[PDB]
RNA sequence: UUGACCUCAAAUCAGGUAGGACUACGCGCUAAGCGCAGGAAAAGAAAAUAACCAUGAUUCCCUCAGUAACGUGAAGCGGGAAAAGCUCAAAUUUGAAAUCUGGCAACAUUUCUUUUGUUGUCCGAGUUGUAAUUUCAA
RNA sequence: AUUGGAUAUGCCAUAUAAAGCGCUUUCGAAGAGUCGAGUUGUGCAGCUCUAAAUGGGUGGUCAUCUAA
């Protein structure tokens, strides 16, 4: 029972999500104008951050875009 | 929004606003049948907190009972027999005068698909809920038989329990 | 009226089969949930340790089991009980830790939509 | 081992814990919105016939008679004290604008 | 200096990132005995590095004893006002950036129902004011503080002058005294300060021209905006009474194409120093900061010093000035002029025409209403402004009751005053 | 003290239509009634229709819903 | 009987000309129909399906709970109360609440006229909180008329018992 | 002159539902009479106990205990069986009634050509409030 | 031949989404002809009166619950 549960975890081990066309262009457009380190200033922008995501949701988008 | 204002107004019942309305509405209620359909609850806040939703399947019925069992209990039962294809949800005092006590009864249509498909009121479709007022299973039925939790609230006594080894 | 106990052994058997039925359904996992250890509430019995209802929210926070995932692995949660002394907290935090030591939780299938 | 021991005893050493307050105990705390709503409705609905009698008795400095009416009306001295204090505040507020 | 100090790696790494790796005279005579655990009775001037003096040894003790939030608060720091406490809390956040000790601040005018919810989780580094801490000590069930080991008093002279004489005496009884390190700090050495030291510190302690403008509250910002526009090509430094107020004003002025620097930054001491050094280097520019942030910093050659918000310490402010001075004075606060008469300070009255005030209020209100981060900054700047006003030492001069809140919020960019508690 | 006396009306043996009295609304409240912070959602495009747009797009992709051009040309 | 002041204040409604002007401004900010809204969403949905920012709407606010929360938010610039709500308690406090919170209000004729504006059978009350910059003058002119023709008028009659 | 809403009506209009019988066990009103259910019913997640190192929905069994209380006659605790928790009302979705019954048209599906749904569209319900979120354990 | 809950796998998946837990210089609504009081009949019911907001209930100022 122990091994099959560990092996079954390995098979279903890709919890990480890919990005989509809308998400990728959203984060990329914010990145090109603000950089890849100043997420606080990214959040405070409203012209580009139309959905008004906070810096923590922008970081996940940036971190997720690489993979 | 305004349902908070409605409930604090309901607390003041001898007030000038409420006393005038109670006298006027008692007159119009007496001019109708003893049991008559209401288009909408006259106290929408009390109906709403007791379970009334403004959707198809829910029904409000106004009934008058001779003042001086509980009148509120008797209102539920008599409305239950009148609209016998409906389950009684709850009931609330609305008006009174020197002769009559007026109650409004919330009933649901168990055969209506909007009630049959709402998981929040689905529970009343089950046949165990036929005539909850007829069995003291409503709010005022439960209180009437002293059902509750505490120290304020028969086969077990008189029996002789004779065990197998004794 | 006399209550006669001729079905005392027929009740005993029926309860065993209900246990057997309950296992057959969820056989890799215990037929009963785990319980806390609590001290009875009187001067006569407060020196005993007995099974309680469920673990407190302070006990689960300290162990590491959030109140949502606690019930899903058969850990009851009593919101009413509390921890007036550190002895009860540490006695039952260790109980959850030992139970989690022996726990083999089997992975579930998780929806993985193709797009982002 | 994952098992429970039942009976016997445990270390009598005690270490008290200061538990925080439960949200259920917060009941009875007046709100800013509920205070506003109750004051509006107090004004709008008008006053009961017995509340008018009490306010006029307070107006003529008949406080002993006013408390006797309120206590007989509501049913307790505790309720009478609150009603007298509330209506006296109404009298002062009305007297400001009347 | 910092390298010579034996602070742990996390404290050392944070100190390098937070600020510099030097050690001032006040620190050099205070870190050693505080680290050893001996009682320290220092007397240092304002802005002499006192904040770090009682922080680095204290945080090191927290790491040394390995405190956890389930152990309650192990350190309490007492500050007289919110602005000084907030600066300390901001610095402490930088220092604890690498550690694992929870920190928190309890000050007057804040959310008591939420402050208590924070406390029952354990706040291993507590910054407080005497008024509110006593309330949380006597009236909050779930606040574990029996494991206290360090008590720090900041500016004890101001604490006793502001009216916390009895508040401290009550706090000492509730607070534990056995095996607890205490560190009093007050430049003044009055007899009452010595009495507090006797009742708190253990035996054998270680001893160590004016110009004003009368402007109504509603046009206060509009007058400022027009004045800054007129003097765009000069070196202007503006003092305010809240770090939240300066954040909004700098954010608002950057929005409308009036670039202004600030010492607020992001509560990062390195960024504030960088901004101040660049402003000193630049011959022209405009900077907004608070009195506390500018306290202890050498003011450069600046044409205009604008005191947009009343100062918290008029006794220190009159000696603070000793280009041209400015004072945005309200018609309800004309009594502050009488104080300068008592202090024997020369002054002149400045007048402005109502025609030249840039009436952009309708557009200014539309920006704040439309934008979200502007509205939150405006709301918080307005809240902190009032709370500082209600906490001023000069009750007879700056009466919050005599202040009109509708006009105040008009300056901040609100048609109607927001709902802030007191 | 008490004097154990008896009141003039002790049991031991008026403008019925007054004018409206403004003791509470005679003065206007300056500030909002709620101090609850403003949510970000009111300053952003609605997520209700974004949810609805996305499930309208899916039906357009799957052909369950006739597109505006196809429906308009079908009316001719 | 003798109607209380809080219930008699509804018999003195807004007059012909001002109500017609009020409803003229309201009809420029009617909400968007269910049939039209779908058409706007499928236009945007089709745009995003083939290949891919907007502006905040401007419509009159309705609903009893929604509007009462808008008055207490000091957001409503004009509140229009129907004069014939069947349980009168639903709006009996609205004039006094608007007086307390400094909002211009009026009691207009028929719920159906308010109901028509918002594509409903009946509306108990309507509130205008924000208008387009082009029509700021029109709302200001109407509010002045409501003050002059409804609040300045009557005034004493709402404190006297009716009937 | 027209229209909108409201209230009251009519129809052998469409779709439903109620009654009567059984009643060992259930729950009520007042053994009997009367009313109403199910495969169990009722009760049920504390406006509950306690005074302790505290306990922890309900029901049932043992014990408490023929004790206390005022011949009647328990209950807290303790041992066991079984264990499971939750839903609303009251806070603006307000940058969008996001909610739902029905008709019609397709499609799928069946203990089943008998069942049960899906999608699309149109009307109706609903802003005097249908969804989402929240239930104090927060 | 009818179906249970699982497992393996295929195809779809409206995720621009929805959660759990970190934190808070922000908030935190809680059920009335009811509770209660006076009096009659069998806790409940009748009738007269009729509330409150750290309030109300129930126990020994404290504890403990949070009704309608």
């Amino acid at each position: 029972l122990e091994e099959e549960a560990v092996k079954k975890a390995a098979r279903q081990s890709n919890k990480m999500l890919p990005l989509s066309a809308f998400e990728h262009a959203y984060i990329q457009r914010l990145i090109n104008k603000y950089g890849t380190e100043d997420f606080e200033s990214m959040a405070k922008d409203v012209k580009l951050n139309s959905k008004l995501f906070n810096g923590s949701k922008l970081k996940n988008l940036y971190i997720r875009m690489k993979a | 929004g305004a349902y908070k204002y409605l409930e604090e107004l309901a607390k003041k019942k001898q007030s000038d606003v409420n006393l005038f309305l109670s006298r006027v509405r008692a007159w119009e209620y007496r001019q109708m049948n003893v049991i008559h359909r209401a288009s909408r609850p006259s106290r929408p806040d009390k109906a709403r907190r007791l379970g009334y939703k403004a959707k198809q399947g829910y029904v409000i019925y106004r009934i008058r009972v001779r003042r001086g069992r509980s009148a509120r209990c008797t209102a539920e039962e008599r409305v239950g027999r009148y609209c016998s294809n409906l389950r009684v949800l709850n009931s609330y005092w609305v008006n009174q005068d020197a002769t009559y006590k007026f109650f409004e009864v919330i009933l649901v249509d168990p055969s209506h698909k909007a009630i049959r498909r709402d998981p929040r009121i689905n529970w009343i479709v089950n046949p165990v809920h036929k005539h909850r007022e007829s069995r003291g299973l409503t709010s005022i039925g439960k209180k009437s038989r002293g059902i509750g939790k505490g120290h304020r609230f028969w086969l077990r006594h008189n029996t002789l329990s004779l065990r197998r080894y004794r | 009226y006399v209550k006669t106990w001729f079905n005392q052994p027929g009740r005993k058997l029926r309860r065993r089969q209900a246990r057997q039925t309950k296992a057959a359904k969820i056989a890799p996992r215990p037929v009963e949930a785990i319980r806390p250890a609590v001290k009875p509430p009187t001067i006569r019995y407060n020196m005993k340790v007995r099974a309680g209802r469920g673990f407190t929210l302070e006990e689960l926070k300290a162990a590491g089991v959030s109140r949502r995932v606690a019930s899903t692995i058969g850990i009851p949660v009593d919101h009413r009980r509390r921890n007036r002394s550190e002895e009860s907290l540490q006695r039952n935090v260790e109980r959850i830790k030992v139970y989690l030591a022996h726990l083999i939780v089997f992975p579930r299938k998780a929806g993985q939509p193709k797009k982002g | 081992a994952p098992g429970l021991v039942v009976g016997l005893n445990k270390g009598k050493t005690l270490t008290k814990r200061q538990l925080p307050e439960r949200p259920s105990r917060r009941k009875g705390h007046l709100s800013k919105r509920t205070a506003f709503v109750r004051s509006i409705v107090r004004e709008v609905a008008g006053f009961a016939p017995y509340e008018r009698r009490v306010m006029e008795l307070i107006r003529n400095s008949q406080d002993k008679r006013a408390r006797k009416l309120a206590k007989k009306r509501l049913g307790t001295l505790k309720r009478a004290k609150g009603k007298i204090e509330e209506l006296t505040s109404v009298i002062q507020s009305s007297r400001l604008a009347h | 200096k910092f390298s010579d100090l034996q602070l742990s790696e996390n404290i050392q790494k944070a100190i390098k990132e937070m600020g510099f790796e030097t050690m001032t005279e006040i620190q050099k005579r205070s870190i050693p005995p505080l680290l050893a655990g001996r009682d320290v009775l220092g007397a240092a001037k304002t802005g002499s590095g006192k904040t770090l003096a009682f922080l680095i040894p204290t945080i090191e003790m927290l790491y040394a004893l390995k405190f956890k939030p389930r152990n309650g608060t192990g350190v309490i720091i007492i500050s007289p006002t919110r602005e000084l406490a907030l600066q300390i809390f901001g610095v402490a956040k930088e220092l604890l950036k690498y550690h694992h000790q929870t920190f928190g601040i309890v000050i007057g005018g804040a959310n008591r129902r939420a402050e208590a919810d924070k406390l029952v989780k354990g706040v291993n580094l507590l910054v407080a004011t005497p008024g509110r801490l006593l309330d949380h000590l006597q009236n909050t069930k779930g606040f574990v503080f029996r494991n206290l080991r360090s008590l720090v008093i900041d500016e004890a002279d101001r604490i006793l002058e502001i009216g916390f004489e009895d508040e401290m005496r009550q706090i000492m009884k509730i607070l534990p005294s056995e095996n607890r390190q205490t560190l009093l700090f007050s430049a003044t050495q009055t007899t009452k300060v010595e009495d507090l030291a006797r009742i708190s510190l253990k035996p054998g302690p270680l001893y160590v021209e004016q110009g004003y403008v009368v402007v109504d509250s509603d046009k206060r910002f509009l007058l400022l905006f027009s004045f800054l526009k007129r003097n765009l090509k000069k070196k202007v430094i503006v003092f305010m009474s809240s770090c939240a107020s300066v954040k909004y004003m700098a954010e608002l002025l950057n929005y409308i194409d009036l670039p202004v620097l600030d010492l607020h930054g992001k509560q990062k001491q390195q960024r504030r120093t960088n901004t101040f050094f660049e402003f000193c280097n630049a011959e022209k520019g405009i900077l907004l900061c608070t009195n506390v942030a500018a306290r202890g910093l050498d003011i450069p050659a600046v044409d205009w010093i604008v005191q947009y918000d009343p100062p918290d310490d008029p006794r220190d402010y009159i000696h603070r000035v000793g280009g041209k001075s400015l004072m945005f004075l309200a018609p309800s606060e004309l009594g502050f002029l009488r104080y300068l008469k008592t202090a024997k300070v020369s002054l002149n009255e400045f007048e402005f025409p109502a025609n030249k005030v840039a009436n952009v209020q309708s557009q200014l209100e539309k920006l704040v209403s439309k934008n979200y981060y502007l509205q939150q900054s405006a709301k918080d700047g307005y809240r902190s402004y009032l709370q500082a006003y209600a906490s001023y030492s000069l009750k007879s001069i700056f009466d919050i009751n005599k202040l009109d809140l509708a006009k105040v919020a008009k300056s901040f960019g609100f048609a109607h005053p927001p709902n802030v508690n007191i | 003290e008490i004097d154990a006396g008896y009141s003039s009306d002790s049991s031991t043996e008026f403008d019925p239509y007054p004018d409206y009295d403004d003791f509470f609304t005679n003065t206007v409240r300056e500030t909002p009634l709620s101090s609850a912070p403003e949510p970000k959602r009111r300053f952003a495009p609605s997520k209700h229709e974004q949810k609805r747009i996305l499930q309208l797009a899916y039906a357009i992709r799957k052909g369950r819903i006739l597109t505006s051009e196809q429906r308009a040309e079908r009316e001719r | 009987l003798k109607v209380p002041p809080a219930i008699a204040q509804f018999q003195k409604t807004l007059d012909k000309n001002t109500a017609t002007q009020v409803f003229k401004l309201l009809n420029k900010y009617r909400p968007e129909t269910a049939a039209e809204k779908k058409q706007r969403l499928v236009a945007e949905a089709e745009a995003v399906a083939n290949g891919k920012v907007s502006k905040k709407p401007y419509n009159v606010k309705y609903g009893l709970n929604h509007v009462v929360a808008l008055i207490e938010a000091k957001k409503a610039k004009l509140v229009l109360i129907a004069s014939d709500v069947d349980p009168i308690e639903l709006v009996v406090f609205l004039p006094a609440l608007c007086k307390k919170m400094g909002v211009p209000y009026a009691i207009v004729k028929n719920k159906a006229r308010l109901g028509t504006v918002i594509h409903q059978k009946t509306a108990a009350v309507l509130a205008v909180t924000e208008v387009r910059e082009e029509d700021k003058n029109e709302l200001a002119s109407i509010v002045s008329a409501v003050d002059a023709n409804f609040s300045a008028k009557y005034d004493e009659s709402r404190r006297k018992w009716g009937g």
